[PDB]
C-alpha cells in the first residue's frame, strides 16, 4: 500500500521561509525520484525539481533554483521542500510525488501555502437587492457580498440550504491581504420579496455566522 | 532545457466523442513523454508514460502515440469522468517540464450572460466603503470580458473578478465583477456601468445606474 | 551527456555483447531496449545470474553511472566481463546514448 502523506496547510508572512514535508510508506524513497510540483489556483502544474534520495542528487527548474531547496532524510522516509523569501507569488498548492521512468508513479494530496501579512478578520456581509427595473422580469437575481475577511474559507447558503438551484457562489479572491467573495441566487419574481430570501454566511476562523435577509432597497420596490 | 507546448488549452467535447490532445517538445525527447490527468480538486494521476504505455488502472479508451518532438493523447468515446485537465511532461533532461495543460469541458449551446448590476448597499456606505457588483451569469462558452465605466470612463483600479467552474446542472459559466471605491469617491461620480462582451454578440451587454437618479 | 560520443563508446565497448534496439537479440548479455525505468534482471528471454536478478535496483542515470564505473563492485557475482569506464564524462555520454537508443 503506497502512500505519500504531505504536511498540513500553511499560512506564513511574506519574507519568511517555510518547509513542507512528504512522508512515504509502502515504499522507500530511495527506490525512485521524489518531485515537488507547484500549482496556482486554476493554473497549470510547475515542476520545481526532484531529488534522488539514494544519491542525494538534486535537480531543479532554473526558475526555482533560488526559491526552492529539495532535500530528503532517507533515515525517515521523508522528502522536503523549503521555500525562501516568500511573496504572494508563492501562494499555491504544492504536491510531492514519487516516480521515474515507469509505471511506479504516486502523488501526495498536496499542501496549500498561503503567504499573507493578514490577521484573522471577520467578513462584512452586504445584501445585493435589485432595483425596480430589474424586478419586473420572469426571474429576479439577488445576492450577497462577503468582503474583507481572512483567512479562507467562508461558506454561503441561501435559505438555510433550501434554496439550492439557481445559485452561483464565486471563488474567493485575495486582494491586498483580504478576501472577497460573492454569491447570487435567481428566483421567480413571484417569490421575492413576498417570501423571504436570506444568505447564510459562515466564517469559522472568526466564529462568524451571519444571516442576511435581502430586503427591497431605496429605488427597488414591490413586495 | 526542453519546453512542452500543449494544445489546445481548452477543449469542448461531448460524452461519446473521441478527442485528441497534442504536445510538442522544443527539442527531441526520444519517447520520454508522460501524460497526467487531474480531476477538479484532486491530485494529478499518471495516465500514460513513455509516450504510449497506459499506466496502471487506465482504461483502454485512452491511448498515446508520437515520437521525436510530437506526441498525442487520444481518448475514444469520452466518458463523464474524463472531463478535467490533462498535462504532458517530458523525462528526457532536466528540467522535466510540464506542458501548459488542456482543460476538457462539456460542450453545450452558446448562451449570452444574464447581467445584473447592484449599487453599494446602504450598510456598506455607512461603513465608509462602496462596492458596485455585476453578475454575468449562465453564459457559454467560458471566455468573457467585463469593463467598468465611471461617468463613461473605463476604470481598472479596484476591480475584483471571479469565475465559477462549469456549472454542474446546465454546463454554463458565470462571473462576478466587483468595483470597490471609497464612499467619498463614490459620491464624486454619477454613473456606474459594467459592460459584458461575450462571443454571442459584438454588442456589449451594458448595465448601469445613476447614483443620484431615483 | 553527448549522445554522439556515447554511440561511439557503445559501438566499441558494448556491442559485442549487447543490442539496444526493440526486438534486439540477446547475445552474451541481454538486449537493453526499455532499460530506463526497468529493474535489474528483467529483460524477457535472458537468463541472468541471481546477482543481477536480485540486485533490486531500477536502471536510470544514477544507477548506470555507478554500475558502468565498476560493474562487479556494483553487482558482485555478475557474469558481465567488463572492468568499467573510469572517466565520468565518458559514462555520461554513453548513458545519454543508452537513454535514447533503448527507448526509440
Ligand atoms: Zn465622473
Amino acid at each position: 500500500e503506497v502512500q505519500l502523506q504531505q504536511s498540513g496547510a500553511e499560512l506564513v508572512k511574506p519574507g519568511a521561509s517555510v518547509k513542507l514535508s512528504c512522508t512515504a510508506s509502502g515504499f522507500n524513497i530511495k527506490d525512485t525520484y521524489m518531485h515537488w510540483v507547484k500549482q496556482r489556483p486554476e493554473k497549470g502544474l510547475e515542476w520545481i525539481g526532484r531529488i534522488d534520495p539514494a544519491s542525494g542528487n538534486t535537480k531543479y527548474d532554473p526558475k526555482f533554483q533560488d526559491k526552492a531547496t529539495i532535500t530528503a532524510d532517507t533515515s525517515s522516509n521523508t522528502a522536503y521542500l523549503q521555500l525562501s523569501s516568500l511573496t504572494s507569488e508563492d501562494t499555491a498548492v504544492y504536491y510531492c510525488a514519487g516516480y521515474d521512468y515507469g509505471n511506479f508513479d504516486y502523488w501526495g494530496q498536496g499542501t496549500t501555502l498561503t503567504v499573507s501579512s493578514a490577521e484573522t478578520t471577520p467578513p462584512s456581509v452586504y445584501p445585493l437587492a435589485p432595483g425596480t427595473a430589474a424586478l419586473k422580469s420572469s426571474m429576479v437575481t439577488l445576492g450577497c457580498l462577503v468582503k474583507g475577511y481572512f483567512p479562507e474559507p467562508v461558506t454561503v447558503t441561501w435559505n438555510s440550504g433550501s434554496l439550492s438551484s439557481g445559485v452561483h457562489t464565486f471563488p474567493a479572491v485575495l486582494q491586498s491581504d483580504l478576501y472577497t467573495l460573492t454569491s447570487s441566487v435567481t428566483v421567480p419574481s413571484s417569490t421575492w420579496p413576498s417570501q423571504t430570501v436570506t444568505c447564510n454566511v459562515a466564517h469559522p476562523a472568526s466564529s462568524t455566522k451571519v444571516d442576511k435577509k435581502i430586503v427591497p432597497r431605496n429605488c427597488g420596490g414591490d413586495c | 532545457d526542453i519546453q512542452m507546448t500543449q494544445s489546445p488549452a481548452s477543449l469542448s467535447a461531448s460524452v461519446g466523442e473521441t478527442v485528441t490532445i497534442t504536445c510538442r517538445a522544443s527539442g527531441n525527447i526520444h519517447n520520454y513523454l508522460a501524460w497526467y490527468q487531474q480531476k477538479q480538486g484532486k491530485s494529478p494521476q499518471l495516465l500514460v508514460y513513455n509516450a504510449k504505455t497506459l499506466a496502471d488502472g487506465v482504461p483502454s479508451r485512452f491511448s498515446g502515440s508520437g515520437s521525436g518532438t510530437q506526441y498525442s493523447l487520444k481518448i475514444n468515446s469520452l466518458q463523464p469522468e474524463d472531463f478535467g485537465s490533462y498535462y504532458c511532461q517530458h523525462f528526457w533532461s532536466t528540467p522535466w517540464t510540464f506542458g501548459g495543460g488542456t482543460k476538457l469541458e462539456i460542450k453545450r449551446a452558446d448562451a449570452a450572460p444574464t447581467v445584473s448590476i447592484f449599487p453599494p448597499s446602504s450598510e456598506q456606505l455607512t461603513s465608509g466603503g462602496a462596492s458596485v457588483v455585476c453578475f454575468l451569469n449562465n453564459f457559454y462558452p467560458k471566455d468573457i470580458n467585463v469593463k467598468w465605466k465611471i461617468d463613461g470612463s473605463e476604470r481598472q483600479n479596484g476591480v475584483l473578478n471571479s469565475w465559477t467552474d462549469q456549472d454542474s446542472k446546465d454546463s454554463t459559466y458565470s462571473m462576478s465583477s466587483t468595483l470597490t471605491l471609497t464612499k467619498d469617491e463614490y459620491e464624486r461620480h454619477n454613473s456606474y456601468t459594467c459592460e459584458a462582451t461575450h462571443k454571442t454578440s459584438t454588442s456589449p451587454i451594458v448595465k448601469s445606474f445613476n447614483r443620484n437618479e431615483c | 551527456g553527448d549522445v554522439e560520443k556515447g554511440k561511439k563508446i557503445f559501438v566499441q565497448k558494448c556491442a559485442q555483447c549487447h543490442t539496444v534496439e526493440k526486438g534486439g537479440k540477446h547475445k552474451t548479455g541481454p538486449n537493453l531496449h526499455g532499460l530506463f525505468g526497468r529493474k535489474t534482471g528483467q529483460a524477457p528471454g535472458f537468463t541472468y545470474t541471481d546477482a543481477n536478478k536480485n540486485k533490486g535496483i531500477t536502471w536510470k542515470e544514477e544507477t548506470l553511472m555507478e554500475y558502468l564505473e565498476n560493474p562487479k563492485k556494483y553487482i558482485p557475482g555478475t557474469k558481465m566481463i567488463f572492468a568499467g569506464i573510469k572517466k565520468k564524462t565518458e559514462r555520461e555520454d554513453l548513458i545519454a546514448y543508452l537513454k535514447k537508443a533503448t527507448n526509440e
